[PDB]
């Protein structure tokens, strides 16, 4: 995250750390949506330009942290995976439509107050919130900077852009499964996503019920925290039914 | 970079 | 779930995280 802030503790209990169990190193962000689910990108688990095609067992799950490098004896917990889902109509080829994997772990995890799932939106909440000028929260322990590491969990309030904006400001065909983010540059105020915090999650706190919702997933940009450039998010709430299917068959 | 997990974890 | 969103340490104990505010506020 670029130009954030170090998180609270148990400011987002639902963050998810990707790890790859060899060598050791952070692979992505996600989000826990029940005591056995975790969402993420596609592009976290599957790109072919790159090599990337992880497997169930080269994967590892942690939850509850705030640290990134340290191993948080008695607060974080870590969860194998029992299997991976991705969308069968991701587009890795072209623009990352629909960016959306999901991870069955293979036992449920505890809850705890450093562990807690988000909420997915209901198509009322997603419509009354999804509106340019309205601010999500996107956190990970992604780069500091596009060209270092942080210590620990950082988070960044950021408006959503309108369409026509976030169109304008790049090349790539943006899809109605995407939305972007960010300051634009007359706006002053800073802050990206970055390498690293790809699948972790863009939330919204609902005014009428004063609940946490995860309305965006961290799918792509063109560098991090450039002025005219913006962060683009998987739209979760156009998505659900597939999410909604996976769970019902295999949950 | 990363401080090692338990093995228990990796088995 | 039905507990989703609602997290131990802020909204269970009634406290505000210090940057929330700044949502609600763009919420117009
Ligand atoms: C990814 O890996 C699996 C095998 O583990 C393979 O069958 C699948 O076809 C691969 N997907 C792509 C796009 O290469
Ligand atoms: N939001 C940006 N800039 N992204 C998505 C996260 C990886 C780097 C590009
Ligand atoms: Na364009
Ligand atoms: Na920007």
């Amino acid at each position: 995250i670029v130009e954030g802030s170090d998180a609270e503790i148990g400011m987002s209990p639902w963050q998810v750390m990707l790890f790859r169990k060899s060598p050791q190193e952070l692979l992505c962000g996600a989000s826990l949506i029940s005591d056995r689910w975790v969402l993420t990108a596609a592009h976290c688990l599957l790109y072919p330009p790159w090599d990337k095609n992880f497997t169930e067992n080269d994967l590892l799950v942690r939850i509850g942290k705030h640290s990134r490098t340290r191993y948080e004896r008695n607060i974080e917990k870590i969860s194998m995976l029992e299997k991976i889902y991705i969308h069968p109509r991701y587009n890795w080829r072209e623009n990352l439509d629909r960016d959306i994997a999901l991870m069955k772990l293979k036992k449920p995890v505890a809850f705890s107050d450093y562990i807690h799932p988000v909420c997915l939106p209901d198509r009322e909440t997603a419509a009354s919130l999804l509106q340019a000028g309205y601010k999500g929260r996107v956190t990970g322990w992604g780069n500091l900077k596009e060209t270092g590491q942080p210590s620990v969990l950082q988070v960044v309030n950021l408006p959503i852009v309108e369409r026509p904006v976030c169109k304008d400001s790049t090349r790539i065909r943006i899809t109605d499964n995407m939305f972007c983010a960010g300051y634009k540059p007359d706006e002053g105020k800073r802050g990206d996503a970055c390498e690293g915090d790809s699948g972790g999650p863009f939330v919204m706190k609902s005014p009428f019920n004063n609940r946490w919702y995860q309305m965006g997933i961290v799918s792509w940009g063109e560098g991090c925290d450039r002025d005219g450039k913006y962060g683009f998010y998987t739209h979760v709430f156009r998505l659900k039914k597939w999410i909604q299917k996976v769970i019902d068959q295999f949950g | 970079d990363f401080e090692e997990i338990p093995e228990e974890y990796l088995q | 779930e039905a507990d989703c969103g609602l997290r131990p340490l802020f909204e269970k104990k009634s406290l505000e995280d210090k940057t929330e505010r700044e949502l609600l506020e763009s919420y117009i």
